[PDB]
RNA sequence: UUUGCUCCACACAAUAUAGAUGGAUACGAAUAAGGCGUCCUUGUGGCGUCGCUGAACCAUAGCAGGCUAGCAACGGUGCACUUGGCGGAAAGGCCUUGGGUGCUUGCUGGCGAAUUGCAAUGUCAUUUUGCGUGGGGAUAAAUCAUUUGUAUACGACUUAGA
RNA sequence: CCCUGAAAAUGGAUGGCGCUCAAGCGUGUUACCUAUACUCUACCGUCAGGGUUGAUAUGAUGCCCUGACGAGUAGGCAGGCGUGGAGGUCAGUGACGAAGCCUAGACCGUAAGGUCGGGUCGAACGGCCUCUAGUGCAGAUCUUGGUGGUAGUAGCAAAUA
RNA sequence: GAACUGGCGAUGCGGGAUGAACCGAACGUAGAGUUAAGGUGCCGGAAUACACGCUCAUCAGACACCACAAAAGGUGUUAGU
């Protein structure tokens, strides 16, 4: 037995992918996943995370 | 034979039979989870039937493999059989239950000519 | 070691002997116990008679013939002690129990077989000197055993026959030892002594 | 609760079971003690 | 526990500016190890003086070996112990070859005759009795007589085997 | 000669067990003439055969063998623990087994 | 009532094993006492010796134990044939007598073994049963049905009947 | 410590047998026994952190590396199994035998289940991607129907024959 | 009927014979090793271990929760003032 200090098997709570089935959105996601992995620019990581966002979480500009 | 593989471990060969299916005819043997408040099976008391758990999962290397080492693929005709042309070391054909005897003769002939192992070659043989 | 072990129950303590025999039978040794009437129980005779009377008064209320059975013979009192020391309601315990025979006196063919003792159950080695003890044949007679006198008569005549056998064996032993004495100081004897014999 | 009036038992518990005898001829279960000084003699007789 | 050692434990109050170099109190403690020896030291200093482990220090702990371990001595032992309903002082005499062994025997004897645990016993004093005619207990005096010799009747020999073929004897 | 034995007599006592749970995978063997774990250490790793008879001839014989080996000592009185390729049947509690002198270190 | 039944012997087949794998190797008593040997004046005797475990004693060598030649002693063991004597607690065994017939490792020789391939119980026991062969032996009952009433709800009991 | 004080109703309970220089009581030193606990290893799953595109020999919700973790009623969520019908597809199966049913015969899956052989049978029926619901039973003194033990049992003995 | 905490409920596993709550310890599927609490005459795995004492009960005693015992008394026996 282990005296657990935190909840076990807890999901991160952040989206790892778009909820949608838009194939062109998934192509954009795979492009910026490659860029976020192979570059140290935090811009690519920010854009990649924003590509996962829901509609209420991407209000129009 | 088939592709070399590690020794196949099953982790549980015994069938998971439903509680009291040996007690009452109306309780079928198909596994069902006891949900009663007092149930000794659900509470996992010693000396009771074991319940299916994910820890019993088969080694992914040997999962779905027959003892001969092939994954079973169901075929209904020659064209279905042809898909295993390049995968004779990993897949064995099994002829569907509803194939007629004369079509089975053709399927078996093509399988022998191509090198696909047939799981059930004695089905519907005239003699 | 030997296929059958014959224990002379004279001078042994009932419970310690029963524990030893129970372990032997469960381990697969065939045991015959003789002279159960000469077994001993620690404690004075009156106290052990009171204990047996407490045992006697336990019986099934609505039918006495299905109740606890009170066997009076010394061999059966020993057998009862060995049960409860054996898991007698199982097949393995039953199999162990057919490996055991208990008798009063020494009936044939055991009267001409070698008898052993169990030192860890012997009264003279176990009890402190001065502690009172009971004799099983006397307790059984006070409880209702009927055959103390016939057993005593048979034991007396067996002892007579055994005494003549022993006298013959002692005479032959004396002449064998005399012959072995003449074999000494010979070359073969000197070599055997050098080798340890 | 107790019987509320004492009365002796009905019948004798030592003549049990009250079953049919195994034989029509009742068996002699005890003979007189032997006395070797007297001459040989029968201990019982049969009659109708 | 009963494999007792004897330790001298010397300790003192923690030095301050008003009283540097305190007085270095010392006790002899019978204990199975040094950890227990130090604990017993602090327990007794706790009870006798207004000092505790937090406000004190252990300057030295040394095992004291017997001077002549192979010389049979008589020991007077003064103890104080707690019974189920009071506290009592006792004097006892032990014939033994060392102080730690005599204290072992004392603890066994107190446990046996008075059901007093190690928890309940204070060893006030252990002192060799220098000569006879000062031994006060008959259970010790009876072993001091000239040319003492006694038999050991009824010898019981341990058997390595379950069965014996010879009806053993108890001669000795 | 009249003796041909090349093994040491043993008795199958029981499985490894607690008061109410047994472990059929480990058997307890009493080896004749062994009374201490120090003496039982000589027998560690020795091969054990349970030899029994059957009514049906199988491979030219009515005699069948269950093979195992001594794994460790057990208790204080020379009992040893043993494991067999297939566990002993448990009707053999009290039956005789054979402890051979191979593999040998002497 | 099928040429049935029974005992003995050997031949085959089946059946199983609560578990052979050198030998269950016999005084009785006491244990703050005994065993054995010896002597005497025969005892609750004198003397000597022993134990401190059976770690003993006996058996133990030979193709799982072959074939053959001797030497020395007249011993040891097996098998039948035997002369008896004893044993009733469940005797079913113990002690014997006399020849015959094998073996003898008590002591000297000579021949054989292999390949089960570096291990695989590597099969050597013994309950029981059936089918055969050849040698003895013996030549009934019970039940139903009928019948009695010392019995009886029915079974059962108790009687009778060539 | 022991004993007296110490009396309840079926026969009985240091668990039982039994145990007396204990197998009892106090104490002390070792050895030994065994939990789904601890250590190490394998495998399943979950969670987390990562690697992988000058075409990664065209699957990047894939493949792989590393670490930790795994009890669970009420309850929540996720991934899957199965059923009737609908769109599409496999130019799928089938009177040379579809569906159904029986099968201490085989194989796959932790499981829901899936697959095959054999028997019986005679006219339709599957896989896959989606759509849809009157979609999964052991209970409700559940509904309807069928059938047992009881049991060859109770009973067929008023009204003269 | 309240307070704090830990539990049971919702939880199996080893131990307390037996038992919701006590002790130990919390649980995927297995292998090996080691232990906890509890034990090691036999049932039953494991010393009829070793050591110093005490106790004999014609109603001994034998492990916490827990399956009770008191005032009072004894030239029983042991130690002590
Ligand atoms: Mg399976
Ligand atoms: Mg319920
Ligand atoms: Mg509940
Ligand atoms: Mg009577
Ligand atoms: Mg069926
Ligand atoms: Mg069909
Ligand atoms: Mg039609
Ligand atoms: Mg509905
Ligand atoms: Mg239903
Ligand atoms: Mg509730
Ligand atoms: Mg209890
Ligand atoms: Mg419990
Ligand atoms: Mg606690
Ligand atoms: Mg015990
Ligand atoms: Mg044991």
């Amino acid at each position: 037995g282990i005296d657990h200090t935190s909840k076990q098997h807890k999901r991160s709570g952040h989206r790892t992918a778009p909820k949608s089935d838009n194939v062109y959105l998934k192509l954009l996601v795979k492009l910026y996943t490659f860029l976020a992995r192979r570059t140290d620019a935090p811009f690519n990581k920010v854009v990649l995370k924003a590509l996962f966002l829901s509609k209420i979480n991407r209000p129009p500009v | 034979a088939s592709l070399p593989h590690p020794k196949i471990v099953k982790k549980h060969t015994k069938k998971f039979k439903r509680h009291h299916s040996d007690r009452y005819h109306r309780v079928a043997e198909n596994w069902r989870k006891q949900k009663g408040i007092d149930s000794v099976v659900r509470r996992r008391f010693r000396g009771n039937i074991s319940q299916p758990k994910i820890g019993y999962g088969s080694n992914k290397k040997t999962k779905f493999l027959s003892p001969s080492g092939h994954k079973t693929f169901l075929v209904a005709n020659v064209k279905d059989l042809e898909t295993l042309t390049m995968h004779t070391k990993t897949y064995a054909a099994e002829i569907a239950h509803n194939i007629s005897a004369k079509n089975r003769v053709v399927i078996l002939a093509r399988a022998k000519a191509l090198g696909i192992k047939v799981t059930n070659p004695k089905g519907r043989l005239a003699l | 070691v030997e296929p059958v072990v014959v224990i002379d129950g004279k001078g042994h303590l009932v419970g310690r002997l029963a524990s030893v025999v129970a372990k032997q039978l469960l381990n697969g040794q065939k045991i015959v116990v003789v002279r159960a009437e000469e077994l001993n129980i620690s404690g004075e005779f009156f106290r052990n008679k009171l204990k047996y009377h407490d045992f006697l008064r336990k019986a099934t209320a609505f039918n006495k013939t299905r109740g606890p059975f009170h066997f009076r013979a010394p061999s059966r009192i020993f057998y009862k002690a060995l049960r409860g020391m054996v898991s007698h309601k199982t097949a393995r315990g039953k199999a162990a129990l057919e490996r055991l025979k208990v008798f009063e006196g020494i009936p044939p063919p055991y009267d001409k077989k070698k008898r052993v003792v169990v030192p860890q159950a012997l009264r003279v080695l176990r009890l402190k000197p001065g502690r009172k003890y009971t004799t099983l044949g006397k307790l059984s007679t006070s409880v209702g055993w009927k055959y103390e006198d016939v057993v005593a008569k048979l034991e007396a005549k067996r002892k007579v026959s055994s005494a003549e056998y022993y006298a013959k064996k002692r005479a032959f032993t004396k002449k064998v030892a005399s012959a072995n004495a003449t074999a000494a100081e010979s070359d073969v004897a000197k070599q055997l002594a050098a080798l340890g014999y | 609760s107790h019987r509320k009036y004492e009365a002796p038992r009905h019948g004798h518990l030592g003549f049990l079971p009250r079953k049919r005898a195994a034989s029509i001829r009742a068996r002699v279960k005890a003979f007189p003690k032997d006395d070797r000084s007297k001459p040989v003699a029968l201990t019982s007789f049969l009659g109708y | 526990m009963a494999h007792f050692k004897e330790y001298q434990v010397i300790g003192r109050r923690l030095p301050t500016e008003s009283v540097p170099e305190p007085k270095l109190f010392r006790m002899r403690i019978f204990a199975s190890n040094e950890v227990i020896a130090k604990s017993r030291y602090w327990y007794f200093l706790q009870k006798l003086h207004k000092v505790k482990k937090a406000s004190g220090e252990i300057v030295s702990i040394n095992q004291i070996n017997e001077a002549h371990p192979t010389k049979v001595k008589n020991f007077g032992v003064w103890v104080r112990y707690d019974s189920r309903s009071g506290t009592h002082n006792m004097y006892k005499e032990i014939r033994d070859v060392s102080r730690v062994a005599a204290v072992e025997t004392l603890y066994q004897d107190m446990a046996a005759r008075h059901r007093a645990r190690f928890r309940s016993i204070h060893i006030l004093k252990v002192a060799e009795i220098e000569k006879t005619a000062d031994v006060k207990r008959q259970y010790v005096k009876q072993f001091l007589t000239k040319d003492l010799k006694f038999p050991l009747p009824h010898r019981v020999q341990k058997s390595t085997k379950t069965f014996s073929y010879k009806r053993p004897s108890t001669f000795y | 000669a009249e003796s041909h034995r090349l093994y040491v007599k043993g008795k199958h006592l029981s499985y490894q067990r607690s008061k109410r749970v047994n472990n059929p995978n480990v058997s307890l063997i009493k080896i004749e003439g062994v009374a201490t774990p120090q003496d039982a250490q000589f027998y560690l790793g020795k091969r054990i055969a349970y030899v029994y008879r059957a009514s049906k001839e199988v491979r030219g014989s009515k005699i069948r063998v269950m093979w195992g080996k001594v794994t460790r000592t057990h208790g204080n009185s020379g009992v040893v623990r043993a494991t067999f390729r297939n566990n002993l049947p448990a009707k053999t509690f009290g039956a005789s087994v054979r402890i051979f002198l191979y593999p040998s270190n002497i």
